[PDB]
DNA sequence: CATCCGTGAGTCGA
DNA sequence: TATAATGGGAGCTGTCACGGATG
């Protein structure tokens, strides 16, 4: 059924990025698969955990003190996979914002300048998304990018 | 972020790539975010660990190899022990050839998948061991893999910034003086380019 | 059917026989790959354009 | 030309400030790159 | 010796 | 600003003669 040549040409096209601006960011988003809904929530849940080991340490530095060598590792690692986990449900959902920015084109502004705007909706909404309601991220983030 | 100057990059001949021996058609990728480029590597660093990388990086190869000549087997195995029980099923032998042909297709595609790991991390280290500035890694996926393996090795970059430390550890003196030797070799195509 | 309706003329029979590759599926995947760079090849998405 | 310009390159300091993915980041200083080009030599690099 | 990109192709007036 | 929603869209058509980089 599969072919090697296919196996090849496949590697070939991707590998070979096209002139186009618009056509080269559509084709890095197709990179990233999409989210099932409960692989939403737990980034959602890291991404919680990330962002309050965070918020601990924040106020620590202010005032003084700090966790021993242990427990502030232990406490890094949440900060960085929680961080890394952002990054992570905003590369997912990239999809969704081209999908309604497409409809804004015609005026006046530029198809990429309406992505990038969209985008950046996109990155305030996932700091503000709730797992505590069975609501899909779907949902909550297009509020925020129209 | 910095950005190049659109005048000395696409007007021909496009004075940057001249300058860096870089191509026309690779400064495209790079500028414009299609391709990575390796700005330094810390090529002593590269030789005093040499020796220990490629010791890792066998290990890994066996542990592929190995995995792969087991389960190899243990499908020639059960090929050979379901023909066999089809064959105490009195079967017709004809309808043993779908079942021989079966196997010896699976085990085809096990070998090949086996083999584009191995080719994988053979481009790998042929890639890393061969490094060095003004190379493009147009693979994001090599160079994701690049990094992690050996990240603490090289400098890679990309875009226009990128293009800006090129600039900045070239050094103009001795970029001449290789053209002009260049140039003293009778050699007219490659004292065509060089002039 | 190549050799039957194009065959009175000995520069198709040229063609046919200078003919890089052949099968229905190596035709698709070739056009597409010549059209559209830069785009995953399907033999669903050849046959589509 | 001039105003496309800017609101690029103010958007690429507002996503740095916010960690944006290097997906992200990384489209608006193609754009960026573009934007400045279009405004040095249009139609030159591209469609106008 | 033949392809590909970029750059030429009259002036005044209305 | 909490139902769920997830990869664009018009291309543009009838030059011409030439030098430079590639063949």
């Amino acid at each position: 059924d599969e072919s090697e040549a296919l196996r090849q040409a496949r590697k070939d096209a991707e590998l070979t990025a096209s002139a186009d601006s618009v056509r080269a960011y559509l084709k890095q988003i197709g990179k990233v698969a999409l989210l099932n809904a409960e692989e939403e929530v737990e980034l959602a849940k890291r991404i919680e955990a990330g962002l309050y080991a965070t918020q601990l340490m924040t106020e620590l530095s202010e005032r003084g003190e700090k966790l021993p060598a242990a427990q502030r590792r232990d406490m890094m690692w949440i900060c960085r996979d929680g961080d890394r986990a952002k990054n992570h449900l905003l590369e997912a959902n990239l999809r969704l914002v081209v999908s309604l920015a497409k409809r804004y084109t015609g005026r006046g502004m530029a198809f990429l300048d309406l992505i990038q705007e969209g985008n950046l909706g996109l990155i305030r909404a996932v700091e503000k998304f709730d797992y505590t309601k069975g609501y899909k991220f779907s949902t909550y983030a297009t509020w925020w990018i129209r | 972020a910095p950005v190049t100057h659109i005048w000395y990059f696409k007007g021909v001949p496009s004075r940057l790539g001249y300058l860096l021996d870089l191509a026309p058609k690779d400064l495209e990728k790079i500028i414009y975010f299609a391709a990575y480029v390796i700005t330094s590597v810390d090529e002593e660093m590269r030789h005093n660990e040499l020796s220990t990388l490629e010791a890792e990086m066998a290990v890994e190869r066996k542990a592929v190899e190995d995995q792969r000549d087991g389960e190899l087997e243990a499908r020639a195995q059960k090929l050979e022990a379901d023909l066999a029980e089809l064959e105490a099923e009195g079967a017709k032998a004809d309808a043993r050839r779908k079942v021989r042909d079966g196997g010896e297709r699976e085990m085809r595609q096990i070998r090949d998948r086996a083999q584009r790991e191995l080719d994988r991390l053979e481009d790998i280290w042929s890639t890393f061991t061969k490094l060095a500035p003004k190379q493009l890694i147009v693979d994001e996926n090599l160079y994701r893999e690049l990094v992690d393996r050996y990240g603490e090795y090289f400098t890679g970059a990309m875009g226009a910034e990128s293009i800006q430390k090129l600039i900045e550890n070239f050094d103009i003196d001795a970029e001449a003086e290789s053209l002009r030797d260049v140039i003293r070799n009778g050699k007219g195509q490659k004292k065509l380019r060089a002039l | 059917q190549i050799v039957e309706r194009f065959g009175f003329s000995e520069i198709m029979r040229s063609t046919l026989e200078k003919d890089n590759t052949v099968g229905t599926d190596e035709a698709l995947l070739d056009i597409y790959r010549k059209l559209r760079p830069g785009e995953p090849p399907t033999k669903e998405s050849a046959q589509t354009l | 030309l001039y105003r496309r310009v800017i609101n690029r390159n103010n958007r690429l300091k507002r996503l740095i400030d916010l960690g944006a993915p290097e997906i992200i980041v990384n489209n608006e200083k193609r754009m960026l790159q573009e934007s400045v080009d279009a405004l040095f030599d249009n139609g030159r690099r591209g469609r106008p």
